[PDB]
């Protein structure tokens, strides 16, 4: 529609997060975050020991 | 025979041939391996992890084992698909013989 | 204004996201059939 | 561009924020040269994420 | 500690998508219509 | 939040189910690797414990 | 997202804006009464 | 409503602009713009000769 003037694409997903704490002096958080979809090709992202 | 495929990153460029019973039963030793599965439980409790904050942690705790029965297997490492379907394989040779 | 062009409100489309998995994949099931313990 | 939600309704704001900006030994400068940092990146087999 | 229904699991995250993201920001005004 | 987790708990079971498939592949490949060793060496007859 | 606290949807209030004037405001109409020519 | 968590105040108005051309080396558009509501206290913003 001429009033809408474009589209916005909203992408929900489930993120696999590494369980880490915030670093006192950290520049950015080191929590690896990946799409669950990645696990279908590379499911090793889900394993932990 | 039958063909079963995966896209696991680990199982990349591998063909393995294994026997199985034509008709599968229950806990049949003649299946190449067993997957022994115990029901997975979802645990929900507001654990105060860290001693200073409370979070509701919902955990899925698996309990299972994969067991192999039959030692028979054939393993084939199959590579070079792009070399035989890409590069010329017969007339290339005749050129190579050119003195 | 002289021209508005309507640059605030746009059409919003939601991308589907539907994860699925069986107890174990058909590949795993054919090789390691499931037995309940 | 994104609309500016606070202020004049006609303000449009851009917020470009990229942590994957790439420099490697393959790229060149605007003058066409590939020397200094780029040459050392090519020799050391390195690449940068700016 | 309930048992999971793992046999066949089908997720739908779109149903859980917050209502905020189902539409755009609603502040939009046509100043010519309001004055 | 008193609404409960909703339908995202299933994501925990899907994660678990995917790991189950990966465990089958990991165990299969490890079994074949040590199978190679057993048959490569002098174990061409049935025996318990090999 | 651990905490889905609202950030984008707000209660939007559009206020009125009504400008008005007579051909001449009363202060000036009483001083300079209008005569149509 | 908790889902809103705040308000937005939209204030439409009619502005009185000067007829001003854009400069080739200008840092801003030098057009004195005022809300017409100001004319009620000081109508001289509307004077044009």
């Amino acid at each position: 529609n001429p009033i809408e003037g474009g589209v916005v694409q909203v992408l929900p997903y489930i993120a696999v997060m590494k369980d880490v704490y915030h670093e006192v002096s950290g520049v950015k958080m080191d929590n690896e975050e990946v799409n669950m979809v990645e696990a279908y090709r590379d499911p090793s992202i889900l394993d932990d020991e | 025979y039958d063909i079963v495929s995966t896209n696991n990153q680990l199982f990349d460029g591998k063909l393995v041939v294994i026997p199985t019973r034509a008709v599968q039963q229950e806990n049949d030793i003649l299946s190449w391996g067993q997957f022994f599965y115990v029901s997975t439980v979802i645990a929900d409790l507001p654990i105060t992890r860290g001693g200073h904050q409370v979070t509701r942690e919902i955990a899925a705790i698996p309990f299972n084992l994969h067991v192999n029965n039959i030692p028979f297997a054939l393993e084939f490492k199959i590579t070079g698909f792009q070399k035989v379907m890409g590069e010329t394989q017969f007339n290339g040779k005749l050129a190579d013989l050119k003195p | 204004n002289y021209n508005e062009k309507s640059q605030r409100d746009f059409r919003v489309v939601t991308i589907g996201y539907n994860l699925a998995a069986s107890r174990q994949d058909e590949f795993a099931e054919r090789i390691y059939p499931t037995t309940v313990i | 561009f994104q609309p500016d939600l606070v202020g004049d309704t006609r303000n449009a704001v851009i917020r470009f924020d990229s942590d994957d900006l790439v420099v490697s030994g393959d790229t060149t400068f605007i003058d066409g040269s590939a020397d200094g940092v780029i040459n050392d990146l090519k020799t050391a087999k390195l690449s940068l994420r700016l | 500690v309930s048992d999971a229904e793992d046999k066949n699991v089908n997720l739908d995250v779109g149903k859980e998508l917050p209502e905020q993201l189902k539409d755009d920001e609603d502040g939009k005004v046509n100043p010519c219509d309001e004055v | 939040t008193d609404e409960g987790p909703g339908e995202v708990v299933k994501a925990l079971t899907v994660n678990t189910n995917i790991r189950n498939s990966n465990n089958a592949v990991k165990r299969m490949l490890n079994y074949l690797a040590q199978l190679r060793e057993v048959v490569h060496n002098g174990y061409n007859r049935p025996k318990f414990g090999i």
